[PDB]
């Protein structure tokens, strides 16, 4: 008996020991652009996305549209990847750095770093799979040091910068990349970083007036209390098509951040073995 | 391929041989066990095992509860398995008596052990604990085994009888007056920021709402108090840094006609639940409002 | 209440945490109305921070 | 005095992480080194009283 | 008792013509919401029809659109019809009712209609004073434009003057998306509107009092020495007026800015619908197209 099932053909020839290298990751999770029935072996992994000048954020939406797959048993020149369908169960590979524990939550990240087998112009990578907490720690540590980006050149910024760089978990004390390179950003983290920065910038003059005008009305009376906050924040420190155009940049800067705030549920596990690279899990939407 | 392929009806795992009985078929060989029927053949529930220590298992002792993880960054086991009765000692939202009562039934030292490492961490409640749906089996010991559903309609093995959920009375929380047929069932803490600690909450709610929007806007109307009182706290102390007033767990969907009022006794102790009998669980995850 | 907090020992062994004062104190209260001259002087009230 | 102590009898002043360490090793924690060789079995352990 | 129904048949009573059954069978595969469930319904129950009345608040219905239950519809015959509620992940199978232009690989919202031209697809089984209005499905970026355009309109209409509230709200009433173009219905002002707003307020100034020093001056430090369009428009929206940093402190400042991601994820979800569909490969004509149910 059959099931859905997608096939995947390699165009380059494969050696015996290229196929006995490729079978160890027997239940490991592969992404593939589009859910083709027969897709060419260039798609699968995230080689394709990687570039030079686009960043990590880049990789992580690409992701999140991308469409989530499961391996299945290699075999004489095809190799066979099951599509996953929800609230079912999975075995997955833990390529992560990180080790679960039962009850844990996980989300896929794009990679950071034996490796992978390769081609003349190709060579294959897999996405991390990482617990949630850790996920929004990294993501938060890697945001905030493209920050510190604009003032690299005093030792403080270096020294806050590698202190932020490592990173503590269960047993895991590895370190992530460094966002800037020569001193410079990559352009899609120069974007996120400034959409951020900007959606900061813009409430801080705007929510005012707007505020004091709700103040009049407001019968569960918290609103007042933020008017007063924000005089307070002044204490610490028009034509109306600017207002309009200045209230649609807020908006559309932060539907611009919404890339880097929601997260994936992905998988949530089931107990784990002692070749603890191996784990099962419940696919999650 | 073929036309009469193509048309026939789906395969019938109903009559059709498991695979052992088709192995033995093959060799013509019996063993002595019984083989011919799989118990659990047909289960679609997700089932979990887990082990606990013996001081946790009471009011366990009775099927059917909320098995929640909390963390520890000790060293040695970082997660320890509680369950939701025994977490109300520490919410706000409890009655003197209750309280008492829970107090002197699980004073067994792993309990205090896991109270302990609640309120030992800067942390919040929400950061520290995480959902495992509903507990329905024991198997006693100086440690104890559970078995758990993740995504299930909670059943005996024969599915002879249903297993019901069982919510603390005080805990229990409705937002209208009239049920839909339908309604779901959701997680709900809330913090009270005026006080010298972060006194939380604990609160379960169901409801005839499923879209979150609407749910939160009833939620932020209720709980307004509690808003005013993180506002209070950001304004009044700063270089403080608080944060999501209340957080939302969605955890279950039952029919309103199944919901009934019970006792649970242990320990010859009696304590008042809320009762579903006909319950599922979906889980997802924690979000947060402000 | 002059007591040292009690050591992790003292908590996860032994007696539970022992019980400490109630928040609902008792007074007695003078009330006085200058409106018209006359006062109330044995009240007894129940009071709460 | 506790340096001076520790120093002389031979034991190495014990540092545990924070404090929920504590009650971790209260539930029970085996936490000391294994000896580098053993020709005998095990350390018979003597209390002394 | 109560067993939660999943197939819904609906039976008409009113005496169809050959041309309304016909108009049905047009309609297979198309979504409609359910006030309730169960095995054999009224025809009044079903459709957004009984909901409108003579306010005609656009707030109102898409509230009112929220709380409702989404069915499929199959197997269109004489009178009575079969709706099958979806079941979250499964594979199914519409055909779009609006004349909004569907993309591979992205996501999908329901919104109450919009008026779009001449307004004359209205034939949906119009009959005893009753029709069959339709729920739209549209790809996400219409629809966040379409919840920023109400939610920013209905800020704008406080602080104002009428005249230029109705010149704003004449302007913001358009919306134009991959090569189409829409117009609102009855975008009132209503105090349905009010409560997103105080909500939405009350967020943007928690945000704008946890950005830290860093946050905040990194945009100003930027125009410094950088340039680009990006950067000299985001200038342009701003208003105008090296040092070592006052200061530095990664575990405060990483505190500050989760309390801030929690506070933007908030304002965030005002305007984020459910997602209910994810979209595969779609029939090159644009009316049908093999979605997954979620949420």
């Amino acid at each position: 008996a059959m099931e859905a099932n997608i096939f995947c053909t390699f165009d380059h020839k494969l050696s015996i020991a290229d196929v006995g290298k490729l079978t160890k990751l027997v239940a490991a999770v592969v992404p593939i652009p589009q859910r083709l029935h027969l897709i060419k072996h260039y798609q699968l992994g995230l080689h394709q996305f990687v570039d030079h000048t686009r960043g990590y954020v880049r990789l992580r939406g690409l992701l999140r549209n991308m469409t989530l797959t499961l391996m299945r048993r290699v075999e004489g020149n095809q190799i066979l990847l099951h599509v996953p369908t929800h609230g079912l169960l999975y075995t997955v590979l833990n390529t992560g750095p990180v080790t679960w524990e039962k009850g844990d939550a996980l989300c896929v990240l794009p990679p950071l770093f034996e490796n992978l087998l390769t081609l003349g112009q190709w060579e294959l990578v897999l996405p991390w799979i990482v617990p949630m907490p850790l996920a929004l720690e990294i993501n938060q540590r890697l945001l905030i040091m493209g920050l510190f980006s604009l003032d690299r050149s005093y030792e403080e910024v270096k020294a806050a910068v590698q202190q932020l760089q490592t990173i503590t978990f269960r047993d895991a004390t590895f370190t992530i990349p460094d966002p800037v390179i020569d001193q410079h950003l990559l352009i899609d983290m120069k974007t996120a970083c400034l959409s951020m920065s900007m959606v900061a910038n813009l409430a801080s003059e705007l929510t005012m007036t707007y505020v004091r005008k709700l103040a009049l009305e407001d019968s569960s009376m918290l609103l007042v209390k933020c008017q007063e906050l924000l005089m307070r924040l002044d204490r610490e420190r028009v034509s109306p098509d600017d207002e309009i155009a200045r209230l649609s940049a807020l908006f559309v800067m932060l539907r611009q951040l919404d890339d880097l705030i929601r997260e994936q549920v992905v998988f949530t596990v089931c107990d784990v073995s002692p070749d603890n690279k191996s784990a099962t899990c419940i696919f999650k939407g | 391929m073929d036309a009469r392929a193509v048309a026939k009806r789906p395969r019938d795992p109903a009559d059709e041989d498991n695979e052992l009985v088709t192995a033995l078929k093959a060799k013509r060989e019996v063993n002595t066990i019984s083989v011919r029927y799989l118990y659990h053949a047909d289960h679609q529930a997700l089932t979990a095992r887990f082990f606990v220590p013996e001081g946790l298992v009471e009011f366990e002792a009775q099927p059917g509860a909320l098995l929640i993880r909390m963390e520890t960054g000790c060293d040695s086991p970082r997660h320890l398995y509680i369950s939701l009765y025994l977490l109300g000692i520490r919410a706000s939202n409890v009655s003197a008596s209750t309280r008492c009562l829970l107090e002197s039934v699980y004073t067994a030292s792993a309990a205090r052990a896991a109270l302990q490492w609640l309120d030992l961490g800067p942390h919040l409640l929400h950061r520290r604990l995480e959902t495992l749906g509903c507990v329905k089996t024991v198997s006693l010991g100086i440690t104890s085994l559970l078995t758990c559903v993740m995504r299930g309609y909670l059943y005996n093995t024969l599915k002879t009888e249903v297993f019901a959920l069982m919510i603390p009375k005080d805990m229990y929380l409705t937002w209208e007056e009239t049920r839909g047929r339908l309604q779901y069932v959701y997680l709900i803490i809330v913090y009270d920021y005026d006080g010298p600690e972060t006194r939380p909450g604990i609160y379960v709610l169901t409801s005839s709402i499923a879209h979150w929007q609407t749910l939160v806007d009833v939620a932020r109307g209720k709980f307004a108090r509690e808003r005013c009182s993180f506002v209070n706290r950001r304004i009044t102390r700063p270089r403080q840094i608080p944060l999501c007033t209340g957080v939302i767990q969605k955890l279950g969907w039952c029919l309103a006609d199944d919901i009934h009022t019970s006792f649970l006794v242990h320990k010859e102790l009696k304590l008042s639940v809320v009762r579903l009998d006909n319950f599922s669980v979906e889980l997802g995850d924690f979000r947060e409002f402000v | 209440r002059e007591r040292s907090a009690p050591k992790p020992q003292e908590l996860l062994f032994g007696p539970r945490n022992e019980s400490g004062p109630p928040a609902e104190q008792t007074w007695y209260a003078d009330v006085v109305r200058c409106v018209r001259a006359q006062v109330d002087l044995g009240v007894e009230v129940r009071a709460a921070r | 005095v506790d340096r001076w102590i520790r120093h002389a009898a031979g034991v190495e002043r014990p540092q545990l992480l924070d404090t929920e360490t504590i009650s971790m090793l209260t539930f029970g924690s085996m936490s000391e080194r294994n000896a580098a060789a053993t020709v005998h079995g095990q350390k018979a352990a003597c209390e002394l009283i």
